[PDB]
């Protein structure tokens, strides 16, 4: 976040803990809200032989 | 037919050949003829004898006549020598053909030729040698059965289209290996549920090439994968 250092150290004192360390605010970090395209592969029933429907 | 037959009365259908040698076999007496062949293939055969050969021709030949005897005594031999010799189809397109290692001593009757899981139909064989795309010669075969088709019924007119546009596919190898066994299981499913032994008889070649040559399918589709990437 875009805190000053004493507003750091306050806080730190304050809680008891390291607030810089894990943040509750996303930034960065996240995903991209684009993303390649998938292959989603087919299931085992997908065979060209030997796939009966009456075996299951 | 012996019930309701032509025009609703009770009929006979019976082979040119077989009507042709009846009143002989009367004439000579029936044992005469039993002579010849092997018990339950008794009788003489007219073989018709074509494709690959230096000399095709019609002989009559007592029935149990090796079928290497046959093509190298009236034939005349395998165009190129025996060693020339791929494969061959003995009883017209409706059988299923066999290998040069099975016909090396294989008969020419009922019996033993459904031992090599052929069957001897019409005793039309044809011979091709090593020189030929044996593929293609199937696939004319399924196209054929596939122009002659009444299609009433539809696991004969379905099927056999389906097959013989898998087969046109397979000639150039433009398919995958999983679907040589699909063809197999399609084959399955039109032989014994027709009305008539067309679909059988459209069946059995493409079993017997997939049997016999399913590395030479698996080699040609390998090949069209590479070349086209
Ligand atoms: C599609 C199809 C076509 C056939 N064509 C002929 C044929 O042209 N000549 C023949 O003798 N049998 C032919 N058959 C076999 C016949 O079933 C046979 O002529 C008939 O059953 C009587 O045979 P048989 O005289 O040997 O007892 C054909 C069978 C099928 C299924
Ligand atoms: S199997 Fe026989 S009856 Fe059925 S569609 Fe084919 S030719 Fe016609």
């Amino acid at each position: 976040a875009s805190a000053t250092r004493v507003i750091q150290l306050l806080r730190n004192w304050a809680s008891g803990r390291d607030l810089q360390a894990k943040l509750q605010l996303r930034y960065q970090e996240i995903s991209k809200r684009t993303q390649p395209p998938p292959k989603l592969p087919v299931g085992p029933s997908h065979k060209l032989s030997n796939n009966y429907y009456c075996t299951r | 037919p012996a019930d309701v037959g032509v025009f609703g009365c009770p009929t006979t259908v019976a082979n040119v050949e077989t009507v042709a040698v009846s009143p002989t076999i009367c004439r000579r007496g029936g044992a005469w003829f039993a002579s010849f062949g092997r018990e339950r293939n008794s009788g003489t055969k007219l073989f018709n004898i074509s494709g690959h050969v230096n000399h095709p021709c019609t002989v009559e030949e007592e029935m149990s006549v090796p079928l290497k005897e046959l093509i190298e005594k009236h034939a005349g031999g395998v165009i190129g020598g025996w060693d020339n010799l791929l494969a061959v189809i003995p009883g017209g397109s409706s059988t299923p053909l066999i290998p040069k290692s099975v016909c090396e001593t294989v008969l020419m009757d009922f019996d033993a030729l459904v031992q090599a899981q052929t069957g001897l139909g019409t005793a039309a064989v044809i011979v091709m040698d090593r020189s030929t795309d044996i593929v293609k010669a199937i696939a004319r075969l399924i196209e054929f059965y596939k122009h002659e088709s009444c299609g009433q019924c539809t696991p004969c007119r379905e099927g056999v289209d389906w097959m013989n546009k898998v087969m046109a596919r397979f000639v150039k190898g433009d398919a995958r290996p999983a679907e040589i066994d699909s063809l197999w299981e399609i084959s399955k499913q039109i032989e014994g549920h027709t009305i008539c032994a067309l679909g059988d008889g459209a069946a059995w070649p493409v079993q017997g090439l997939i049997r016999h040559f399913r590395p030479e399918l698996e080699e040609r589709m390998q090949q069209f994968a590479l070349q086209h990437q």
